[PDB]
């Protein structure tokens, strides 16, 4: 459809914020997830980490 | 509905990696010559109306449209058995048949010059479509006709159809050899161009790359044209064989392509195959695993790009998707994924996380296989700008010569500046940048 | 005897607690230190059981 | 992971025992000549890793660098059935082959020549080895390939990977014999420099000990190189069954050797082999005890190192280490290790507790052993510094009437003077003079620049 820059502008930092929410409860998730995999010794659960940090954007938060 | 794909071949080089796409396709769907599917294709598990259409019940006509400036290569295409195999509603010829001298601005100006015709055809092939995603054209970006003709096309289809993808198979010019054509470099910014401004995904095809692949791994001292264009036909195959192959996953071109290209810059994608073998090679078919498979498609004598040794730059995998065809066990898959990961077999970028995507697909029932197990790779990968380096590297060796300028400036695009190919080269050289970039932290904000 | 060894194993057993738990298999445990060091040398609370888990099987 | 071992092969002599070493590997491994695991080579119990890189799933090759400053020595042994067992990409030939001239210091130049092509030769090696632990050189040093061109290597090799360890095995020139080499002397003495300089351990393989041994026990009037090449394989073998048959112990080369090396200096390795049998005596696999094998290696004749008789130094042993191959029971091995103390079988160091180690080791399953028992010595003896003594001695002799020095001062390592040479014989004093001291209680002082 397009203050329009402005709106846009507002309208990514919105979407930037949705997506650390959504980083951070994946995170979260993940921690739970590893807690999980303790418990039940599912290598499944490690293979799919190891997948999703491969270049470490999810480890630092891992560690976090 | 299924998405179809039109296929559309310009230019002597995209007309023959076209032609034999077509070709590969058939055999591997049991489809006849005429576009008949044959007695022996009764695995109606192929999805042929991604990149064939259905003429009647019974057959399946690819969705391929023949391209060019030049009748030559058009009739030449049309003299093989496949000429039945494409709409011939949906090819647009040239009318001058005069090619466009292997000058970009020349191949625009006869797609200006067949933009009517060009069109028609497009509309004829867009109403036999249920679900038309885009079109894809395959063409050389060294030539005339490939390159501007292509450019051309690619311009109109953004503009008259902004919602619809846009997937290209561009043909790249040798960059390690020097190119004969001393307009190519033209020829390969005037693509350039269009592909950061029209194009919304580039399969660079560098005939560099096919004659380092043709000897040392083809053992082929000589790469042939035609040897090059059953590359391409093999690489093709490879490509649709999700379209041949349904099964779980996969099944849309955008589903495929959403894992190569995270943002609307990062769309030069680059392929990978394997087994890679040569054709001497064939009688042992190796029980390759997934880690054995993954390792021999990471040696660089199964990559196919020829990309330069940069020593300055730590080149590295921006993305991996590794479409892996055939028998495959997913404990094998587990464990070639965790031992990549361990070993570090490819560097991701370190902004954001990226891997290697792997899908297990069926191979075509109606081609045999001498493989239990076949696999492609798509990456993005650092190292391919290097061979983008090299591109924009002669380029800029030709602009600063003013090498073949004057035959551009005959041109009516090129006429009067080439204020084009200089801005492409500038373009060239961030994309180069940004490929080096994204293997950095850095790369969050390259480009700001 | 027959049981034993087609379906426990025993003297086949017998010979793997030589090979692991006796650390016959030298190579094999030395390897494994190697990896281990890194995590060794850290405190254990440090120490991830999904982690050492994955290390071991990594290892081996 | 197997900690891989590149072989570099060095001059004539250096390479054929080099390509000779690789085929015996090969053999052990049961490694067909093009590379291939035979179909016999069903046992998976071996580290092929340490010695060979996989080809493909099936064929294994060498990590094996044959290099020569003269292309004559690389192409033998690319014309030899093995030629496809070795990776392509680790074969370095010199471009010019015309070889050092037995000009150590002429190899030294070649080397330093083609230094970028060595290295990125070595780099290609380096990358069929999944860990690869450091290289090993098999060369001559009375040449110029094996000497020169193996002390520009070693130096090269020194610079680009100076924290991996280098060990050579370099074939020194028959000390009773005279050289018709003049300057053999001078390029022994310029190669044992750089070894002392940039080398980490030298195995010292004496012509005139394998001539002697050619002539005593196998009846060989004239040893040819190849008749020593293949010794050398037999050698190379015996030392890789440890990798080769995977046990408790000793599955690495450092694990073995920390105990044996106290100082950088005392990097003079001796050998020994047991049992020491003729060819045609294979046939008897003889239950040769823990006693008799330790009282055959005590034998002169059965030692691999042609230590010279030092009078002025007393000599002793300061460590033995016992590697034996077959069966081997372990309480046969602890009354033997108790006669031997009993029996004073065996002298240790001075300066601090030392014994008799012994090291059980199988045989490769994929080649029949026609021996029950085998065995190797390695034991640090001080007489061993009498040999380098020696080689100074001669160096000095040619030095001393500058017998063929213009060869070596047509080099530029040797050009301007033979500082080499002077300081070969001071290395070989210093090591006299610890050797000495590692034999008195006084060895914990030994090697401090106070002691020295």
């Amino acid at each position: 459809l397009d203050d329009t820059v402005q709106l846009v502008s507002g309208f990514e930092a919105t979407i930037n914020k949705f997506d650390k929410n959504f980083s951070a409860h994946l995170l979260d998730l993940l921690a739970r997830l590893s807690i999980y995999s303790t418990s039940d010794c599912e290598h499944g659960m490690a293979s799919v980490i190891s997948r999703l940090d491969f270049n470490g954007f999810y480890t630092e938060r891992l560690e976090r | 509905m299924p998405r179809e794909i039109i296929t559309l071949q310009l230019g002597q080089c995209g007309n023959q990696i076209g032609f034999e796409f077509w070709k590969q396709l058939c055999a591997e769907h049991g489809i006849s010559p005429e576009g008949i599917v044959e007695e022996f294709a009764t695995e109606g598990t192929d999805r042929k109306d991604v990149f064939f259409y259905q003429a009647d019940d019974e057959h399946y006509i690819p969705r391929a449209v023949l391209l060019d400036l030049e009748p030559r290569v058009i009739h030449s295409i049309l003299n093989s058995p496949y000429a039945k195999l494409y709409n011939p509603e949906n090819i647009y010829l040239s009318e001058h048949g005069g090619g466009a001298g292997n000058n970009w601005a020349s191949g625009f100006s006869q797609g200006e010059k067949i933009h009517e015709d060009i069109f028609d055809i497009i509309d004829r092939e867009a109403d036999g479509s249920d679900s038309l995603e885009g079109f894809v054209l395959c063409h050389s970006i060294a030539g005339g006709t490939g390159s501007g003709l292509g450019s051309y096309l690619l311009e109109r289809l953004n503009d008259r159809y902004p919602k619809k993808l846009v997937q290209t198979y561009s043909v790249f010019p040798n960059q390690d050899e020097m190119s004969d054509v001393v307009v190519q470099p033209y020829n390969s910014l005037l693509t350039l161009k269009r592909l950061t401004q029209n194009a919304d995904c580039v399969v660079v095809l560098d005939n560099t790359a096919l004659n380092r692949i043709a000897t040392d791994r083809l053992h082929i001292q000589n790469p042939s044209f035609s040897q090059i264009n059953q590359l391409v036909s093999t690489i093709m195959s490879a490509s649709t064989t999700t379209l041949r192959y349904p099964g779980y996953m996969n099944n849309d071109l955008i589903g495929l392509i959403a894992s190569l290209i995270p943002t609307p810059r990062l769309h030069f994608l680059m392929t990978g195959y394997t087994p890679l073998t040569t054709d001497q090679s064939v009688a042992s078919v190796r029980k390759t695993t997934v880690l054995d498979v993954m390792r021999r498609l990471l040696q660089p004598k199964n990559v196919m790009v020829s990309t330069g040794r940069d020593r300055q730059t730590n080149h590295c995998y921006i993305a991996i998707l590794n479409i892996i065809q055939g028998e495959v066990d997913p404990t094998q898959v587990h464990k070639s994924l965790q031992r990549i990961r361990e070993r570090k077999l490819a560097n991701f970028i370190p902004w954001g996380p990226a891997s290697i995507q792997v899908a297990l697909s069926r191979k075509s029932p109606y081609l045999p296989s001498a493989h239990r197990v076949s696999g492609l790779m798509m990456a993005n990968h650092t190292s391919i700008s290097s061979l983008f380096e090299r591109t924009c590297r002669q380029y800029d060796k030709l602009r600063k010569r003013e090498a073949f300028l004057e035959q551009f400036r005959k041109e009516d695009m090129f006429k009067d500046n080439f204020d084009e190919m200089d801005t492409s080269r500038e373009i060239v050289q961030q994309l180069i940048d940004e490929y080096h970039a994204a293997t950095r932290p850095d790369y969050i904000s390259w480009g700001t | 005897l027959d049981v034993l060894n087609k379906k426990y194993s025993l003297l086949d057993h017998m010979q793997a607690m030589r090979r692991y738990l006796l650390l016959g298999q030298g190579d094999f445990i030395r390897h494994l230190m190697d990896l281990l060091k890194p995590e060794l040398v850290r405190p254990a609370t440090t120490l991830y059981q999904h982690n050492l888990t994955g290390i071991l099987e990594t290892a081996v």
